[PDB]
RNA sequence: GUUCUUUGUAAAGUGCCUUCGAAGAGUCGAGUUGUUUGGGAAUGCAGCUCUAAGUGGGUGGUUCCAUCUAAAGCUAA
RNA sequence: GUUUGACCUCAAAUCAGGUAGGAGUACCCGCUGAACUUAAGCAUAUCAAUAAGCGGAGGAAAAGAAACCAACCGGGAUUGCCUUAGUAACGGCGAGUGAAGCGGCAAAAGCUCAAAUUUGAAAUCUGGUACCUUCGGUGCCCGAGUUGUAAUUUGGAGAGGG
């Protein structure tokens, strides 16, 4: 194919080709708006393996976020990527945030390219592989951390290590902090 | 440098070369010399055609 | 008499007036139509003809 | 004078395209096939337009209107998708692979000239993705390949290979070296 | 850290960049955003505050004036 | 002399008393009756395998597993995709290592295949 | 079948390796093998990367860059 | 409450639904043989053992041929297209049974099909004909 | 149940023989400040520095062994 | 050719068609986050990953088909209940905090993309438009699209032939 050549190309980020590509594009993205729409994905390989199909109803938005946070280390423990996903969720409120990836970074700003599906588009409402997003249980997945990075920041996975946050940390706290009393007292 | 030397109570100074090296970090200006920033791409793999 | 006349000139075509349309409720005037919900993918239909859920009884 | 935002941006991007030192896997583009050889490549490539949507529809209704009431060889056309061209190189089925110099993300087609030099596929970086688009019923094509050919066009194709080898690959053996864009 | 250690650290995300041929409206947007946040000390901030402090920073005049401020404050808290 | 009382928090907000024990038993029996009224001739549950429990403590005991395997189903003489339509639970991630467990399951499948009456699609 | 060889991906990784050039530290690292040797080369690589097993694979990778570029 | 207070006061009327007796006794639907022989006074598991059929394949927690013959009774109890038929007519009339020659023919076997495909399809053609 | 349509060298499945055969990067990781956990094993997460590999990589268990396939997504009770 | 024409990017239009906000908020998913108090006076700690504040969903939400647990004669998505169990572990080892595997049971269900050429044919889709048996279908047209929509393939492998 062609995307394996692309995939293994973008794994080298400080390599002289992709160094130059990233040098031009970081400046070019500064000259535009903060949240603006991309004509097409810059990394179509990574877009596609995160589930971007180049068809009507699929949108790529490019987004910018400030970096960082002991006053200057009063932390703010939510990610930069979740902040970005939420902002594009509000400017494009008719869409549904599917996934997002890293494109270019800087001293001040990390950039992302969110991928968005139009659930009202009839090319999405048919085709039984993508019409799950039209179900109203996906209205703002990025606002509730149901995206890839949100599920990471929530700490939702499997095992010993995620026992405090496997069904969600609020749910497990409320469950284990409940005096359960039966009719015939145990 | 505002700090006191361990060898002697006199103020620890910096050499010209070190001061040059600090500045060349902060404006990024190529620290290790005797290298080309722009080497020709020596095609170490495409030299031999595949059968 | 006016409304049913407008119903007759807009008979059986896409885009009839927003008052002559069904009222239902907002959440149901979104939400995938019966065709778009029962629409299964091309692969699952092959899997469903090849292996439908067979009816059985266990004793004799 | 005062220009718009986007006009200033594309003019700034134009002068930025010149004034920076560029890595030799890029600027291996823009060292591209000249006017005569480009016109002669297309004089062959225009004979293999993929059958347009209207032409295909009318012919396949002609099949229906005839065959339902009252042998053909496999037809040859240019091959035009990047997944399909980089499939065809490494098969190895490509005899002439045409590569556009102007691609929206440049990173897309950077491996392709050197992968063609690796496989032994006689490639030519031709100027314009629009110009490739014209011969292929698409707005843009990025890549166009010529796998198989009619025997009338076979000798012309083999000579097109040899002309491109001599004109392109031999004049631009220095292009694998030399970082472009040192223009004062 | 010796010379040899810093020569390693010198190769950044931002090395191998031309700076003399390029137009100023581009470099003035790069140089703002090409600063790698290296860890600091209090020990260094001390000396850099001792380096910038000039001669007329604290004369007799401004010392006497500083006490003239604080006397007025000590008066203003007996005005209540 | 020890005792530990976890009533330092606002415990009085989260006190769940299960008065609905009798109500929820009725509710599950109604659920089973409904499911058996919809799935008429079929049991109410899939055919589950015999399995040896882990840990030095419980390796004496034999228990229900999730599903068989592609191996146990093939050795029985049928396919995994077809086993599910006949109501045999299939476990892809489980492995076969013990011969006694294997043979017990194959005979459980074989006796099941003798006792069943599969309806035709017509 | 842990890392099944895959003739094609070995080719693709090495194909991108030669085209992309080297990262500025690897560019120093390959100069450092020729002058100072693998001793200091692994020392810088370990400080640069995460662990020592990282520095093993990386200096060997760079030694194969040298082994191909110089001889064959 | 706030909303319930008004709704119990208003002249709109409550949307009263008396669906409690329907929760216990749900009619059996998927099989008419079972639908005729199901004693609703008995429970689920009692109506399974009455008929004979096993209700739970795992041994339950706790303490526990009249109709199955009728089921057994009702359980013990692809053509070709015009163009495909005419294609097989052509192959048989030109060759007969020489499948090697029949499949190496460019004019009639345009799809380069094997010998086994040809003998199977021709026998389907021969069974439907004389 | 009754009935109208089905087609096209169309769509599958089983077993054997024969030829091949990829797997999610500013991500894992490392350091680091801060938060957080029963998690002393440094439990999770967030920011910042640096940043990988494919007979890979992660997680456990007294020379090794076992068990998973991350960094993509849906799904009732 | 000092002309004409492809594209690329960026706009506009009371353009055609859509969609987002606000309410409710018990439960549910997030973000943000105290204090009174309790600890011997008390920067840790505790109340508490609580209340208040802010956003976002549904009939449930979330979770979920292992980068899981174990150490067995091995189990096998999640969730919930009994048990583990005030156990392991944390803590001026102080006040206090405090699980999970196993076993039983409730309920159970599995799958889908990206990454290998359809290349003997973009097989795909949206809109406009005229009919019809109208949650749609059919015909024609403008497009989206090769910087990749379809079919095949997802490790339980899988694919091309015989």
């Amino acid at each position: 194919g062609a995307y394996k050549y692309l995939e293994e190309l973008q794994r080298k980020k400080q390599s002289d080709v992709l160094r130059f590509l990233q040098r031009v594009r970081v400046w070019e993205y500064r000259q535009k708006n903060v949240i603006h729409r991309a004509a097409r994905p810059t990394r179509p390989d990574k877009a596609r393996r995160l589930g971007y199909k180049a068809k009507q109803g699929f949108v790529i938005y490019r987004v910018r976020v400030r970096r960082g946070n002991g006053v200057n280390e009063l932390k703010y423990q939510r990610s930069l990527r979740a902040t970005a996903e939420e902002r594009v969720g509000r400017r494009a409120a008719n869409l549904r945030v599917l996934n997002s990836y890293w494109v270019n970074q800087d001293s001040t700003y990390k950039y992302f390219e969110v991928i968005l599906v139009d659930p009202q588009h009839k090319a999405i409402r048919r085709d039984a592989r993508y019409n799950w997003i039209c179900d109203p249980v996906h209205k703002h997945r990025e606002a509730r951390g149901l995206t890839a990075t949100g599920k990471k920041s929530r700490g939702i996975n499997k095992g010993h290590k995620f026992n405090n946050t496997k069904a969600g940390r609020r749910k497990t706290w409320k469950r284990q902090n409940t005096l359960s009393l039966w009719r015939y007292r145990k | 440098t505002g700090l006191l030397d361990k060898n002697s109570g006199s103020s620890l100074n910096l050499t010209k070369e070190e001061l040059e090296l600090i500045s060349k970090i902060q404006r990024n200006e190529q620290t290790d010399d005797s290298i080309n920033p722009y080497e020709p791409l020596i095609d170490w793999f495409t030299r031999h055609e595949e059968v | 008499q006016q409304r049913e006349a407008v119903r007759q000139l807009y008979k059986g075509k896409k885009y009839q007036p927003k008052d002559l349309r069904a009222k239902k409720t907002r959440a149901l005037r979104r939400a995938l139509t019966k065709f778009e919900a029962s629409q299964v993918t091309e692969k699952q239909r092959k899997k469903q003809i090849a292996f439908p859920q067979r009816k059985y009884a266990i004793k004799a | 004078v005062k220009w718009p935002e986007y006009v200033r941006v594309q003019r700034q991007k134009k002068i930025l395209s010149i004034r920076l030192k560029v890595p030799p896997t890029i600027a291996q583009f823009q060292y591209t096939l000249d006017r005569n050889t480009a016109a002669e490549t297309f004089k062959l490539f225009n004979k293999y337009r993929p059958e347009t949507a209207a032409e295909k529809k009318e012919r396949l209704t002609k099949e229906a209107a005839a065959v339902a009431e009252g042998a053909s060889p496999k037809p040859y056309a240019v091959k035009y998708g990047l997944n399909h061209v980089v499939a065809l190189i490494e098969n190895k089925k490509a005899k002439l692979v045409l590569i556009a110099n102007d691609v929206d993300p440049i990173e897309l087609v950077v491996f392709l000239p050197a992968l063609c030099k690796k496989m032994g596929v006689p490639y030519a970086i031709v100027k314009g993705k629009a110009r490739l688009g014209t011969l292929v019923n698409q707005k843009t094509s990025a890549v166009a390949a010529l796998t198989e050919v009619r025997a009338e066009d076979e000798a012309a194709l083999a000579k097109l290979v040899s002309t491109i080898d001599a004109n392109f690959a031999d004049k631009y053996d220095e292009v694998k070296k030399h970082w472009g864009g040192g223009i004062l | 850290k010796n010379k040899h250690d810093l020569v390693d650290e010198g190769f950044n995300r931002y090395t191998f960049r031309d700076t003399e041929n390029l137009p100023d409206w581009f470099l003035e947007d790069e140089k703002e955003h090409s600063k790698i946040n290296k860890p600091i000390t209090k020990e260094a901030a001390m000396a850099i505050k001792e380096k910038i402090k000039a001669m007329n920073a604290r004369p007799i005049k401004k010392v006497a004036e500083a006490k003239a401020r604080k006397r007025m404050r000590a008066v203003a808290r007996l005005e209540k | 002399p020890i005792l530990k009382n976890h009533f330092r928090k606002h415990w009085q907000e989260r006190v769940k008393v299960h008065f609905d024990q009798a109500g929820k038993k009725v509710s599950r029996r109604n659920a089973r009756a409904t499911r058996a009224a919809k799935i008429a001739p079929r049991p109410l549950d899939l055919l589950r395998p015999v399995v040896r429990a882990p840990t030095v403590k419980y390796n004496r005991k034999v228990r229900a597993g999730r599903g068989f395997t592609l191996a146990e189903v093939k050795a029985a003489g049928l396919t995994a995709a077809y086993a599910r339509t006949i109501g045999i639970a299939v476990d892809h991630r489980r492995q076969n290592r013990n011969q006694e467990i294997f043979d017990a399951n194959v005979q459980r499948l074989k006796e099941y295949q003798s006792k069943i009456i599969v309806f035709p699609r017509n | 079948k842990k890392g099944a060889a895959s003739n094609r991906t070995k080719f693709v990784r090495s194909l991108v390796r030669e085209i992309a050039g080297l990262s500025p530290y690897e560019r120093r690292l390959i100069d450092l093998i020729r002058n100072s040797g693998e001793k200091r080369a692994r020392k810088v690589a370990k400080k640069r990367l995460g662990s020592f097993t990282r520095a093993k694979a990386k200096v060997e990778e760079m030694n194969n860059i040298i082994a191909a570029s110089r001889r064959h | 409450s706030v909303r319930k207070r008004k709704m119990n006061r208003s002249s709109v009327g409550k949307a009263t639904r008396r669906n409690k007796d329907k929760q216990r006794k749900i009619n059996i639907q998927s099989n008419p043989i079972i639908a005729a022989n199901w004693d609703y006074s008995l429970t689920m598991a009692q109506n399974y053992k009455k008929l004979g059929l096993r209700a739970k394949l795992q041994t339950p927690a706790g303490g526990k041929e009249t109709e199955v013959v009728k089921k057994l009774e009702e359980l013990a109890s692809r053509s070709q297209s015009e163009r495909e038929e005419e294609w097989l007519e052509k192959l048989y009339k030109k060759h007969g049974d020489d499948y090697k020659k029949m499949f190496f023919d460019k004019k009639l076997n345009i799809y380069q099909q094997s010998e086994g495909d040809l003998k199977r399809r021709l026998l389907r053609w021969k069974k439907r004909n004389g």
